[PDB]
RNA sequence: UCAAAGUUUAAG
RNA sequence: GGAAGGGCACCACCAGGAGUGGAGCCUGCGGCUUAAUUUGACUCAACACGGGAAACCUCACCCGGCCCGGACACGGACAGGAUUGACAGAUUGAUAGCUCUUUCUCGAUUCCGUGGGUGGUGGUGCAUGGCCGUUCUUAGUUGGUGGAGCGAUUUGUCUGGUU
RNA sequence: CCACUUUAAAUCCUUUAACGAGGAUCCAUUGGAGGGCAAGUCUGGUGCCAGCAGCCGCGGUAAUUCCAGCUCCAAUAGCGU
RNA sequence: GUCUCCGUAGUGUAGCGGUUAUCACGUUCGCCUAACACGCGAAAGGUCCUCGGUUCGAAACCGGGCGGAAACACCA
């Protein structure tokens, strides 16, 4: 199911967000992370020696803790006897927090995802960089490879190289040794040769297409020979498929060998399509200031206010923001009150006495509001949209409107 | 030290002396009435059905 | 690798402190006489393993 | 390379019976910041073109169209030779007047040609976009405008204007044409003139 | 009157 | 030093014995588990070791609850008694006056700051003392004066026999 | 700041009347303070970070080396790079 | 499309109708080592690609399935 997924996805990004936080002594974490193609033997080897050349570190607190640490990971991988499917991720440590509790702490999980990243690291704290990388990039691009010898379709995560299907094919000879049959030879290879990139283009809208809309943000075509582009220019293939084609690679090689190459060609392709639709959709809001309409939205103050009464369509915000929402309540009467501050108006303000009353009313602690936006984005309007800082138009969005803002369903009137 | 929020603090009492204490009524100006009953071992408290003592810890109701 | 982050770190969080006052130096030929001073004249004294002019226990 | 100009019409602009507006629209002062300075009080509105977007909002509330937001190349912010007020007009260079050879300015109204009349006749000094005599002419050295100035400075030049409005001197002088001529006579070349 | 014996935290 | 000369030790070998390693259990330890399964020590020189055979205590760990044993001062607090200590009955594990309720009490105790204490089987043995242990149970180690070397150093403290 | 002198005419110095000092004022600076190399095992912060450091180095929770305050040292209308 | 062959513990392979399915490596567990490696001693692990048949009995013999791989595709 899609909402479990979601659900998984948010469990994840919490814990992760715990353990980030959480920090210790010397380098008696272990972040240690393995792609899921990897041995666990070898792997538990690994761990052995380290373990081994721990056995001398000069230090008391340090090298005891590390001992244990690489003990418990160990443990754990006893505990599998593969590397499940998307990989695994182990983080063993030995806390400090509050309270002066030096509790000890594991936590391996199969996490969501394929991965392809291997790590292993001691530090201070835990090593959650290469999972928030994961978890930013959910942009799936597909691959199509061409060759006279054989096809390959493909996808590609941020790290991960996926293989979806592939075949081969036994196309006729360049030539034909008789008069009058060369001309009717040739008739027939171009034909058997429309036949390949026809089932190519079936096989591609079977693959790469999800419920009549496709799955993939991009779409590669690669090869050599001018093949895949028969593929792109051509009737054959499916308009909405051959709307998202993005690049046309010249490679050698062909298949599973010549995949890899693609990708690096393609890379700086790829990279660019989260750039350009934050160009396109702060430019479609740009436009509404640009003319009358009245749609768009901005600020805190005005943005949220619309989301509460008749909802935004797109709510647009900045990767980054500063801004918070508190909790503040009042000592004696039991009232309440929650807002959206900034990081001058949160670190130390003055007006948070009660005055009708007269007492203390005490800003009970945050959470912050974009992370509040992800929370319940579904309870409004819907359609999170973060954004950069990068493009023009989105250097305007942030520095200019704050970085914050949304486009309406209908017109609105503002006052104040 | 995160304290949870229903079990919260527990407050210690607050006595009241009500100003200066009376026991005893002008009776003829010379004689004088006791109010409440004294201790039989002080006076013994007027409890809403029981009588109970302040020092010695003597207790009495009338059924 | 390694983050442009902290710069200014140890210069940021450090407690502010007043610079104080005290009064106008003296200058020019009446400090190096007042220095002169207090190296021949004034202390010179019984000798206990060394001196030290700027010292503290 | 571009930089706006903000520009409050003066006499337009009553910042009194419109509120406070531009403000509550503008986008640089919800977020908070110093962008537009107003209140129900005091008389005209002040921006500052630095932290102006150039958004172009304020322009479409304000009541009057008191407001404008221009663009002007980068380039000029050196060469800016008069600003009489914030938020107001914006001369760059002066005419080169040359001594016996008859200067011809030629361009529409409204380009900041009255106010370079009034700075070469000597009645405005150039403020030089600041709103100072020698570092005038250290400004306009190498040009035959420092020559022009300090011939001005020391040897008090009579600065005299043929008038664009020909009605309006009618209703101030009075008498036959013949008179007023024998008057301001000081040539003595009426006859030649006439 | 000569078999084989390789390596040693980044964690101060 | 998988270099050479001596010479030695059952924590080395030989010749043998008794074994342990296999079985069941006793116990220590690590792991897993758990609210917690407290912790030190991991080659000889950690692991029936901490004199550590813990029902309670021990006890640190965890989950509940009382108490101050918060000295003294400076002050505020001084009596329209500051505000130590209480049988009910609800509550509670409790016959904890712990709380809500309701009568009374030492009477100069108090409560609040600040300085500041005090405690702590909390952290740190890589801040130390003392005490052990070990290197290292073998025969080794040292300065004065003289001699040799610019000197670090060396000689003495040794070819040989002897123990 | 009157006046003289100066000077081609001035200025400046010089000459000279009249006003013109309690330092809270008429305010001395630039670089240092582990060694080289003159001069703090001072106190507060940070904790192999930020940073200093020509060289040797210091920084990983008692920093004589970092950022600060205090004191001290060198030269002094100068002194650093 | 034709004809051919091969699908066996994690990997590569043996296997003459009656087998505990062979060998090597890998894996785990001891020891040895300060540790590691090597070394020594133990252990665990096959849907014998899939289905149906012949057979007293099939991992093999025979049929079809799903895979995989060579050779052919010539004269105009
Ligand atoms: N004294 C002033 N104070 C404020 N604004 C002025 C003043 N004089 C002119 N303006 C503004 O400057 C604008 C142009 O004036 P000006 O530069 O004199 O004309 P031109 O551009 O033809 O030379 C006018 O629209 C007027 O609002
Ligand atoms: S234009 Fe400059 S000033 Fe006028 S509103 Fe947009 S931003 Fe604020
Ligand atoms: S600008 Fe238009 S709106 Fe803003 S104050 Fe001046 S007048 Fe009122
Ligand atoms: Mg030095
Ligand atoms: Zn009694």
């Amino acid at each position: 199911s899609a909402a479990d997924r979601n659900v998984e996805i948010w469990k994840i990004k919490k814990l992760i967000k715990s353990l980030e936080a959480a920090r210790g002594n010397g380098t008696s974490m272990i972040s240690l992370i393995i792609p899921p193609k990897d041995q666990i033997s070898r792997v538990a080897k690994m761990l052995a020696d380290e373990f081994g050349t721990a056995s001398n570190i000069k230090s008391r607190v340090n090298r005891l803790s590390v001992l244990g640490a690489i003990t418990s990971v160990q443990q754990r991988l006893k505990l599998y006897n593969k590397v499940p499917p998307n990989g695994l991720v182990v983080y063993c440590g030995t806390i400090v927090t509050e309270e002066g509790k030096e509790k000890k702490v594991n936590i391996d999980f199969e996490p969501f995802k394929p991965i392809n990243t291997s790590l292993y690291l001691c530090d201070n704290k835990f090593h959650t960089e290469a999972l928030t990388a994961l978890l930013s990039d959910d942009s799936k691009f597909g691959f199509i490879v061409i060759d006279g010898s054989g096809a390959l379709f493909g996808t590609l995560q941020g790290n991960t190289r996926e293989v979806l299907h592939k075949f081969t094919v036994d196309l006729p000879k360049k030539h034909g040794r008789a008069a009058q049959s060369a001309l009717r030879f040739a008739r027939l290879r171009m034909e058997k040769r429309h036949n390949y990139v026809r089932k190519v283009a079936e096989t591609a809208v079977q693959l790469f297409i999800s419920g009549d809309k496709v799955n993939v943000a991009g779409l590669v075509l690669a090869g050599s020979a001018d093949f895949k582009t028969e593929l792109s220019q051509s009737d054959m293939f499916d308009q909405r498929l051959q709307s998202k084609v993005l690049k046309l690679v010249d490679i050698s090689y062909g298949g599973e060998n010549g995949f890899n190459q693609a990708i690096e060609l393609s890379t700086e392709v790829l990279s660019n399509v989260k750039f350009i639709q934050e160009k396109k959709l702060i430019g479609r809001y740009f436009d509404e200031i640009s003319q009358d309409t009245g749609k768009y939205c901005f600020g805190v103050e005005d943005t949220l206010k619309a989301l509460e009464m008749g909802a935004v369509e797109i709510l647009i915000v900045y990767e980054n923001l500063d801004i918070m929402r508190y909790v503040l309540h009042c000592q004696g009467t039991e009232e309440e009150k929650i807002l959206y501050l900034t990081p001058e108006q949160e670190k130390d303000k003055s007006h948070f006495t009660d005055k009708e009353t007269g007492q203390e009313h005490e800003l009970i602690e945050s959470m912050p509001l974009l992370e509040w936006f992800a929370n319940n984005y579904k309870k409004f309007g819907a359609t999170l949209e973060i954004v950069t800082d990068k493009s023009q138009e989105g250097s305007q969005f942030v520095k200019g409107f704050g970085g914050i803002g949304g486009i309406l369903r209908y017109r609105v009137d503002f006052q104040g | 030290k995160s304290y949870t929020t229903p079990k919260k603090n527990k407050h210690k009492r607050k006595k009241v002396k009500l100003a200066v204490l009376k026991y005893y009524k002008v009776d003829e100006n010379g004689k004088i009435s006791r109010l409440r009953r004294e201790c039989p071992s002080v006076f013994m408290a007027s409890h809403f059905d029981r009588h109970y003592c302040g020092k010695c810890c003597l207790t009495y109701c009338f059924n | 690798h390694g983050s442009l982050a902290r710069v200014g770190k140890v210069r940021g969080q450090t407690l502010k402190v007043a610079k104080q006052e005290k009064k106008k130096k003296r200058t020019g030929r009446a400090k190096r006489r007042m220095q002169y001073n207090r190296r021949f004249v004034n202390v010179v004294p019984t000798f206990g393993k060394k001196k030290g002019p700027n010292a503290n226990s | 390379k571009l930089t706006r100009i903000a520009i409050v019409n003066h006499d337009k602009c009553k910042p009194k019976k419109c509120r406070q507006e531009c403000k509550k629209s503008c986008p640089v002062v919800r977020m908070g910041k110093l962008c537009i300075e107003v209140t129900p009080q005091s008389k005209i509105a002040w921006i500052s073109e630095t932290l102006c977007i150039g958004c172009g909002i304020c322009i479409k509330k304000c009541p009057f169209g008191a407001l404008s937001i221009v663009n002007l190349p980068s380039n000029l912010e050196k060469e800016t030779t008069h600003r009489y007020c914030a938020n107001a007009f914006k001369l760059h260079r002066l005419p080169i007047p040359r001594p016996g050879e008859v200067l011809g300015l030629v361009g529409t109204n409204g380009i900041g040609k009255s106010t370079a009349l009034k700075i070469l006749a000597g009645k405005q000094k150039p403020n030089l976009g600041k709103y100072d005599w020698q570092e005038i002419l250290t400004y306009f050295r190498g040009s035959e405008l420092q020559n022009y100035f300090t011939k001005i400075l020391e040897d008090d030049l009579k600065a005299i204007i043929k008038p664009q409005y020909v009605d309006q001197i009618p209703k101030a002088a009075k008498g036959t044409v013949g008179s007023i001529l024998d008057r301001k006579d000081e040539t003595k070349t009426q006859a030649i003139v006439c």
